[PDB]
């Protein structure tokens, strides 16, 4: 009921100007005009901003074209390349407000007649190089199949939210202080903003919604990774405690040592994210599949007590500001490694019992964690430190095939059983949060509880319940894995 | 904590956006709470970073290179 | 200056006050009136606090625990106030004396502007203040087809017309 | 679930006791706790072989594996699951049999620009695919 | 400019984060601890207040002079310019800009010397060895390097507006006024907008005198977390001022004062 | 106050004579200071009279630091020299001064219409920020020419401008004379010590009449006699007795129709009392601007400028 209750998202309703590439077929041209006219209405009915086309009026802002992909590329580059490169009757009554004190994002909608795609994406590669830097910094591409227009709405709401989330408004490059004097605090901010070490294209991320806060200041980074269908690439994804940030990375490991270098690059990527903030962090690392026997050895070296402490001191040397106040230095207070895999031994049937029927119209999730000691009554202790079951009624997305290889029978049952294990649990590096408790059972129930909470960010606004099970970071990583698999 | 209790049926003819409030829908069904605006957490951290000058991150192409 | 938040466009205590620290031009202030004595003796400015305005007292006792308890009570009460209390199910109701016109046939030119505005992009809230109702329920479909109104907005007018007839 | 593909097709077109005694000590003798399925290198000796698995799987003298590792069940879950090729080959064994099959399969699975890949990972970053 | 704070220069540039204040005060902290620096700031604010009171000045001009004083030291070292000369030149500039009239040369010199010899003799055993040319060059430098931001907003107008809105004007106004006067000792003027400080002072005043103000504060819509921080800062001020004596210590602290080189 | 701080400031500072060719080619002389044409090694560089900073310089700096408007002048940078202790300001160059237009014609109606509209909106914006100009002269109104923006009159030279948000002292206790006697309002000419914001309305009305007749309406007790002569004597504040029809004929003598839309606005702009004088916002609501052709952002509206460029002294 987003439109009925007239709610508004985060990011202040980013405005979008669009260009559409359509073939000169009357059947496909007429459908394009109506589809995007409907898209503008649903985009603006939700408080997502303005979805008007590029301000120049050329037949409803639709650009036409004309084996045939070559014809689809010549006009694609020759036209859109350069393209992106005193009476006031009503104004007499009101005086001008004054000078007082964010360009609209450009989205290029691509219709795909083919029932390869890279042939269509090759425009975007060619256009960006032949563009001025300021225009190129905010330009996005969206590909819609042609079968949507002709053949059979929840698609429009999904497309409107997807376009808004992909905008990623850039950080401003100027402060407009207007010092008009030799030097002052305004100039100090300006000359610090243009320092060479500051990265470019910050591209702040603003989603339609985030998790509500629940009662020092810190943050938790949730990172998960898995290898592709070939071991050439490591795919990783990350998210914040409240889903405020969401980024992904691809690391090339292709040698014809091979994995220790790959894991070092991953740890550098995770360190690059925490060090861009100004508050202490907590790191929880996840693995989509089953953890290896060498990855545990390699991770124990990187996530050692001596190491995590060493980078705290190295940070102090570089930055003066971190030296005075320790509450502002982006150090690491704890580390954790958790692996998720199916069980395939237990089954629960919701039909058997002992107002609402849970599996039909609702999603539920139960957890149970225990210390799982090896016997009753140096760097690495016992293999599973603590274990926990993850019973969820909501369906899980399409996982990689090797995920279900051990117990393929459990793939199809509606209530999924998943197993979460603890492997490292490095507590209180700098020297009460659950992640700093020496009881390994408390750590899992905190990590699994946040795994459930992050799974609710997957609720499609066009759908009643969450589209897929598990954390949001796991879900995007899985989407990236299949995208690489399909097109390559 | 925050569980689910009941389900309500409403005819699709009562759901229109002309009226400013929600006539068939009640805000108490969803446990709505109005909280005042604040600056985004991500935006603020960018501002506080200007006083730090940490190491420059990799160009995002350093990862996709032969080992 | 993106990190800092500005309350310029957010009124504080709206029923009795506007913007927090923005001062509009009041037409009945003390800097515009001209009494007989004001012109002769000039502007008469008296200290805001009688006695010693400069003097600041710190010898009076303060109880931080009581202040903290009162502030906690205020914030807890404030949270309760902003909770949007639940209301029972009820049919939507609209005031017919203002929200539309009873007879559409007053002028054909006004209809063309309104339906051209329906096919436009302005929000439905603005159109909610004035909607057309025809004598019969069949001609609205014919007029909608002429302007090619998107089906999402065309179904909204049907809901409003049914609301009037109910 | 077939009606939708079919109608989509349409829209597209128009518009002996000794033998069984030994077996019971190898096949059914393995009855281990299922909680320890998620296990790794043996902590006692820093190896992938330990406990009493030295008699079930084909020297070195491991001493008193007190923990719960079992290499018989380690090979079950660590053969096709997502693992580094370096880690997987240690579990199976390059010199022994079935090591060549894994290497041959991996190569047969395989048989462009850098900026194209960066564009690809940007499209999948959003919440919705 | 007045009536629009959110577009003025005092808010666009001269609102600083606490991290910047902590970072820029390290050079002054290499010789004195945080407590000594805080006590020195309080003492010099008191000196500015006394000097303004001697010249028969109003309260807005003294507040503007105090704000000018704090702004200069916030981003520059304390040993750059002698604060004993910072105070009179800031007072003179504040009087000049607030349309109160330019003080006389001998008048200002005599007032400064008399104040220093009657109520601050222990801190400064010697006389005030400066002339008007030094004051003129110092104020010229201050106007040069302060980005020419001479308009300073104050919580007094929001405080009067809020107390008039509430209705009570005799039981609450003196306490709120004296709390606003006392809060200038801290750095809150550089940290938060004036209306938040006014709201915090009003809350303290109404809580102290046992007035039911819960219903008034309930309806207003503003961030309710920063006000708690302002209350905490004010309470810390009042608690630390309880066991602090000027005469017993300021001699020792100014004995440790880093003086500028000739 | 040590040597290292001074040398660091000197290193950070930049010399005005080392960046601009301000020497020679003086373009304006007045009591406010000297205005020169300058360019980087075109802007108007203004040097203020008097060693050090005076009340006028302090008011100028403290007012144009925070005021921004298309119809209000805006300084780009300020220079402060310590060798001679004087102040230098750098405004954007304004080629044409309204005094030059008046002198050259001694005239499209849309031009004066738009010029009046722009000055009224500018003074309304100035009054919105709670400040009084206290000086409105035809020499203080400047017009851009043949640049990125055409027309776009700019109000400047507000050295006498003072904030009236809250007066700690009466406005006449520190400034007996606020504006030249050619445009002094009757209220302050009668010895008023607390005057409202309506004086600028009287000034803009007077200059609007001046442009209407292309001749100063008030020309020279020195001006009180002329004030009583132009529009009669009030027969319907201090020294009331110590002082010891005409408007229609005066406007007729200048070939201006008594019955028109401009005449009513001019008559209602000038009153003997402050209460009945119209404020800035109501001036725009007058249908005088709405009648016939409407006001233009570009005063010239494509016409060639016959007025020559400002000459050197
Ligand atoms: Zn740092
Ligand atoms: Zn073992």
């Amino acid at each position: 009921y987003w439109e009925r209750l007239m709610l508004e998202p985060y990011g202040s309703q980013r405005d979008i100007a669009y260009v559409v590439l359509c073939p000169e077929n009357e059947a496909l041209l007429n459908g394009a005009k109506s589809f995007f006219r409907d898209l503008t209405a649903i985009y603006e009915s939700c408080r997502l901003g303005q979805h008007r086309p590029v301000s120049r009026l050329l037949t409803d802002g639709i650009m036409r074209v004309g084996s045939k992909l070559k014809l689809y590329a010549q006009v694609c580059r020759y036209d859109l390349g350069p393209y992106l490169a005193t009476m006031d009757r009503d104004k007499v009554g009101i005086p001008t407000d004054g000078d007082s004190h964010y360009p609209p994002a450009i989205v290029v909608y691509i219709i795909d007649p083919f029932t390869w795609t890279l042939g269509l994406l090759r425009c975007f590669l060619e256009m960006v190089q032949t563009l001025p830097p300021h225009i190129k910094s905010t330009v996005s591409v969206q590909i819609i199949p042609c079968q949507y227009l002709l053949q059979p709405p929840q698609h429009l709401k999904s497309l409107a939210f997807s376009a808004f989330t992909q905008c990623r408004r850039p950080l401003p490059t100027s402060t407009n202080v207007k010092t008009l004097t030799g030097f002052g605090p305004g100039l100090a901010m300006e000359t610090a903003l243009r320092s060479p070490d500051r990265p470019e294209c910050i591209r702040l991320y603003a989603p339609p919604f985030i998790l509500a806060p629940v009662k020092q200041k810190y943050n938790v980074l949730f990172v998960g990774y898995c290898l592709s269908h070939d071991q050439r690439w490591i795919l990783a994804s990350c998210t914040d405690l409240y889903g405020e940030l969401l980024e992904t990375c691809i690391i090339n490991i292709d040698v014809p040592s091979a994995r220790k270098f790959g894991l070092q690059k991953l740890w550098e990527w995770c360190l690059g994210l925490v060090q861009m903030s100004s508050l202490p962090w907590r790191v929880v690392i996840g693995r989509l599949g089953r953890i290896g026997h060498g990855e545990l050895k390699d991770w124990s070296c990187l996530l050692s007590r001596r190491n995590l402490q060493s980078l705290s001191k190295r940070l102090k040397d570089m930055c003066r500001m971190c030296g005075i106040s320790a509450a502002d230095s982006p150090s690491i207070l704890s580390a954790c490694l958790v692996a998720m895999e199916p069980q395939g031994s237990f089954v629960i049937m919701p039909d058997s019992v002992s107002q609402l029927n849970t599996p039909q119209d609702t999603s539920c999730t139960h957890i149970l964690v225990f210390p799982t000691s090896a016997s009753v009554q140096p760097n690495i202790l016992q293999q599973p430190l603590a274990l926990g079951y993850f019973v969820s009624t909501a369906k899980a997305g399409p996982l990689p095939d090797w995920f279900w290889s051990a117990c393929p029978q459990a793939q199809y049952q509606c209530p999924l059983f998943l197993k979460a294990s603890l492997h490292l649990h490095v507590p209180s590096v700098q020297s009460s949060h659950p992640l700093d408790s020496n009881q390994t059972s408390d750590v899992l129930r905190f990590v699994l509880e946040q795994y459930n909470a992050l799974s609710w960010l997957t609720c499609d606004p066009a759908t009643q319940d969450r589209r897929s099970c598990l954390p949001i970071h796991f879900v995007v990583l899985n989407q990236l894995y299949n995208f690489i698999m399909n097109m390559l | 904590g925050l569980q689910v209790s009941t389900k309500q049926k409403i005819s699709p003819w009562d759901l229109f956006e002309g009226l400013k409030p929600s006539a068939p829908l009640s805000w108490g069904w969803f446990g709505t709470v109005r909280v005042d605006r604040r600056v985004a957490r991500g935006e603020e951290q960018q501002r506080l970073l200007l006083y730090h000058t940490h190491l420059r991150p990799r160009p995002r192409a350093y990862y996709l290179e032969p080992l | 200056a993106f990190g800092i938040l500005s309350y310029e466009h957010r009124p504080l205590k709206r029923p009795r006050l506007g913007p927090p620290d923005v001062y509009p031009q009041d037409p009945k202030q003390k800097e515009d009136e001209l009494t007989a004595l004001n012109v002769k003796q000039g502007f008469n400015n008296q200290p805001a606090v009688s006695g010693d305005e400069h003097g600041s007292a710190k010898n009076v006792s303060f109880n931080p625990a009581k202040i903290s308890s009162n502030f906690s009570s205020i914030i807890a009460e404030k949270l309760r106030c902003n909770t949007l209390p639940d209301t029972g199910r009820r049919k939507p109701q609209v005031n017919q004396k203002d929200n539309f016109w009873l007879v559409t046939a007053r002028s054909q030119s006004a209809i063309n502007t309104w339906f051209t505005d329906l096919a436009g992009t302005k929000p439905l809230t603005q159109l909610a203040k004035k909607v057309p109702i025809f004598s019969k329920k069949e001609e609205v479909f014919g007029y909608l087809a002429k302007y090619t109104v998107p089906v999402m907005r065309a179904a909204w007018l049907i809901k409003m017309t049914c609301a009037y007839y109910a | 679930q077939t009606v939708d593909p079919q109608s989509v097709q349409k829209w597209v077109k128009f518009s002996s006791l000794y033998v069984n005694l030994i077996l019971s000590e190898s096949v059914m003798n393995l009855f281990k706790d299922c909680n320890f399925d998620s296990c790794c290198i043996c902590v006692c000796n820093m190896n992938i072989k330990g406990a009493d698995v030295g008699v079930y799987i084909p020297q070195e003298a491991q001493y008193r594996c007190t923990c719960g590792f079992s290499a018989v069940m380690n090979r079950k879950f660590g053969n096709n699951s997502g693992l580094f090729l370096e880690d997987e080959l240690d579990i199976i064994g390059r010199n022994t049999d079935c090591g060549k099959e894994a290497e041959k399969r991996f190569e047969a699975l395989r048989a462009l620009s850098d900026d194209l890949i960066l564009l690809l990972q940007d499209q999948c970053t959003n919440l919705f695919s | 400019m007045a009536g629009n704070f959110w577009q003025s220069s005092h808010y666009l540039q001269w609102i600083l984060d606490k991290q910047d204040l902590l970072k820029e005060r390290q050079k002054d902290l290499k010789f004195l601890s945080e407590e000594e620096y805080w006590k020195l700031q309080i003492f010099f604010t008191n000196v500015i207040q006394a000097l303004g009171e001697h010249l028969k000045l109003r309260q807005q001009v003294i507040a503007t002079a105090t704000v000018y004083f704090k702004r200069f030291y916030a981003r520059y070292s304390l040993k750059s310019i002698d604060p004993v000369l910072m105070a009179p030149t800031c007072v003179f500039l504040a009087s000049k800009v607030e349309e109160f009239g330019v003080v006389s040369n001998t008048r200002l010199i005599a007032a400064a010397t008399s104040v220093l010899k009657t109520r601050f003799s222990y801190a400064f055993p010697k006389e005030f060895p400066y002339r008007m040319n030094h004051i003129l060059e110092c104020e010229f430098y201050l106007l040069e390097l302060m980005d020419c931001c001479l308009i300073v907003y104050h919580p007094y107008r929001p405080l009067l507006q809020y107390v008039q809105d509430m209705g009570q004007e005799d039981m609450l106004l003196p306490l709120a006024w004296r709390i606003v006067n006392d809060t200038y000792r801290t750095d809150l003027c550089l940290l938060y907008p004036p209306f938040m400080i006014a709201l915090a002072c009003l809350h303290v005043a109404c809580v102290v005198q046992q007035k039911d103000a819960r219903q008034w504060f309930a309806e207003l819509s503003v961030d309710m977390e920063k006000i708690l921080e302002i209350i905490r800062v004010i309470l810390k001020l009042y608690e630390q001022w309880k066991n602090f004596d000027e005469r017993k210590e300021m001699a020792t602290i100014l004995s440790k004062m880093p003086k500028p080189k000739p | 106050m040590d040597y290292d701080f001074k040398v660091k400031l000197s290193s950070e500072r930049e010399r005005v004579e080392d960046l601009f060719e301000y020497e020679g080619c003086k373009v304006g002389r007045g009591t406010y200071g000297h205005v020169y044409k300058a360019k980087r090694k075109d802007y108007a560089l203004k040097q203020i009279e008097g060693t050090g900073i005076s009340m006028s310089a302090c008011r100028e700096i403290a007012l144009l630091r925070e005021l921004k408007h298309p119809n209000v002048i805006s300084l780009q940078k300020v220079f402060l020299s310590h060798a001679d202790r004087k102040v230098w300001l750098l405004f954007d160059y304004a080629e044409h001064d309204l005094w030059h237009i008046i002198k050259f014609h001694r005239l499209p109606r849309g031009m004066v219409k738009s010029l009046l509209y722009q000055i009224l909106d500018g003074i309304h914006y100035l009054h919105a920020n709670w400040v009084l100009h206290r000086d409105l002269k035809p020499a203080n109104i400047l017009v851009m020419g043949e640049g990125p923006e055409r027309g776009r009159v700019k109000i400047a030279d507000m050295g006498f401008a003072r904030l009236f948000n809250s007066p700690l002292k009466p406005l006449a206790d520190l400034d007996p004379v606020v504006v030249t006697f050619w445009y002094r309002a009757p209220e302050l000419l009668l010895g008023a010590r607390h005057y409202t914001k309506a004086i600028d309305i009287w000034a803009i009305g007077c200059i609007f009449a001046e442009l209407l007749t292309s001749e100063p309406i008030f020309h020279c007790h020195d001006q009180l006699d002329r004030i009583f002569n132009v529009m009669g004597f009030p027969a319907d504040m201090p020294e009331h007795s110590t002082l010891m029809c005409s408007l229609i004929k005066y406007m007729e003598k200048h070939k201006v129709k008594p019955d028109s839309k401009a005449f009513h606005l001019l008559q209602k702009l000038l009153t003997m009392d402050p209460i009945k004088r119209i404020t800035s916002e109501q001036a725009m609501q007058d249908p005088y601007f709405l009648e016939d052709p409407l006001p233009t952002s570009d005063v010239f509206a494509g016409c060639q400028i016959p007025y020559p460029k400002r000459e050197f002294l």
